[PDB]
RNA sequence: GGCCCAUUCGGGUCUUGUAAUUGGAAUGAGUACAAUGUAAAUACCUUAACGAGGAACAAUUGGAGGGCAAGUCUGGUGCCAGCAGCCGCGGUAAUUCCAGCUCCAAUAGCGUAUAUUAAGCUCGUAGUUGAACUUUUACUUUGAAGAGUGUUCAAAGCAGCAUGGAAUAAUUUAAUAGGGACGGUCGGGGGCAUCAGUAUUCAAUUGUCAGAGGUGAAAUUCUUGGAUUUAUUGAAGACUAACUACUGCGAAAGCAUUUGCCAAGGACGUUUUCAUUAAUCAAGAACGAAACUAUGCCGACUAGGGAUCGGGUGGUGUUUUUUUAAUGACCCACUCGGCACCUUACGAGAGGAGUAUGGUCGCAAGGCUGAAACUUAAAGGAA
């Protein structure tokens, strides 16, 4: 029960993730581009 | 807060995926679910899918073979040039040739790899791997 | 004999050590007859002669360790331990001393200091997001550090416009989205009246007489002008026992007698209707003594089980009953929506406890009182 899950393996880092999908800062796009 | 149709049938086909389940149903549809999921069928990360009419949005039904890791769609739907694309590949991907990301261009949409091939560009619809 | 490893004991390996003597060769810093250099001159390059063993032609900076006295100091449980030692009996041309103490690192560079990097609840405004379907612009495609070198090496120097574009964003369906309608209902939802109940307090009569309430004992209080208690009756306020449930209703706080009125609400059923009218929302609007042992990982999330409340469909045979009207209760299966309970598949969801104190600030000891400038009365305290 104390033990945490385990949480998978990290698989992206451009932006944050939600139920609409994965979202991008107007920052990031400019950075990338 | 409501999710884009699209946005919730990935999210349906990520957890029926990865719940066990074979075979998701997906409402309502869209000719913009359609392309994405006739996208994904050839490059094989889902097997079959059938669509019924019901005089209303539709529905579809999907049978999973299990090579589906993870899908999305990604917004704000920002433009990408033709040789931009492999950088946010290497960005939005766990490794450069694993996944496709999927493009809304002026010859309809397609993975990124067909898009260098035919040259064209546009808009970024959403990523499978 | 040297060196390497090893907390431990020890283990491993072989041309090593000198704090010994010695030879002839090479050359620059310098010092220079010069010449070149340059307006002249310095510097550079070249070069006669001099220029090496302490090659005294005498680079540094920093760290790690030793050891010594008829020496000095401090604390002890003899002969010790700690700090430490340019200082010793004599001596300064006196002394010849530990190898001139040993080792390690950078080196024309190397240390030091500072900083620095690795209440609540509903509604609701901006903002954000949000079902499906059948010309122009944004957007997108196309066209207008490195190569060489022999400065002796090196650092150097050196020869908006045109154009192609099918998606994406601007320029009929009746969502297991939303709203209303209709039907039988459901509810301890709300407001106004209304009804009932036993109880408490007071009062009226009324039988009897000394105690009655209260605490662990009391005190206080009532009481022969009759308390408490007993019977009958009236009035006042409050409240709604048992039925009372890990049940129902309401946005929350809350809501428990009957009957009527007033509007309101949920879910269910619908082959009725508008047709995206929506979601989340800081701002704003409506309503609105106490705590004192607790506790549940969270979510966009799968399949379930028992039980229960409200509604609907079907089955079935018992309660029910018959041309007055109404017309249910129970059992079983299915379904929608609720309050909870028990399980389950999936998910990046991005200081405590003590110890010591040659410091600073506070608080504190004692000698019998009386009683001292008084060796002093009585009465106490002690014994
Ligand atoms: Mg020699
Ligand atoms: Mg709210
Ligand atoms: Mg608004
Ligand atoms: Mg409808
Ligand atoms: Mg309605
Ligand atoms: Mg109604
Ligand atoms: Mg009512
Ligand atoms: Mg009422
Ligand atoms: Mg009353
Ligand atoms: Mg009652
Ligand atoms: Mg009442
Ligand atoms: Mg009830
Ligand atoms: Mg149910
Ligand atoms: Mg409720």
């Amino acid at each position: 029960k104390a033990t945490k899950r385990e949480r998978g393996l990290k698989i992206s880092s451009v932006g944050r993730s939600t139920r609409n999908g994965l979202i991008v800062s107007k920052r990031d796009i400019a950075r990338i581009s | 807060t409501r999710s884009s149709v699209l946005a919730d049938a990935l999210n349906a086909i990520n957890n029926a995926e990865k719940t066990g389940k074979r075979q998701v149903l997906i409402r309502p549809s869209s000719k913009v679910i359609i392309k994405f999921l006739q996208v994904m069928q050839k490059h094989g990360y889902i097997g079959e899918f059938e669509y019924i009419d019901d005089h209303r949005s539709g529905k579809i039904v999907v049978q999973l073979n299990g090579r589906l890791n993870k899908c999305g769609v990604i917004s704000p739907r920002f433009n990408v040039k033709i040789g931009d694309i492999e950088k946010w590949t290497a960005n939005l991907l766990p490794a450069r040739q694993f996944g496709y990301v999927i493009l809304t261009t002026s010859a309809g949409i397609m993975d990124h790899e067909e898009a260098r091939r035919k040259h064209v560009s546009g808009k970024i619809l959403g990523f499978v791997y």
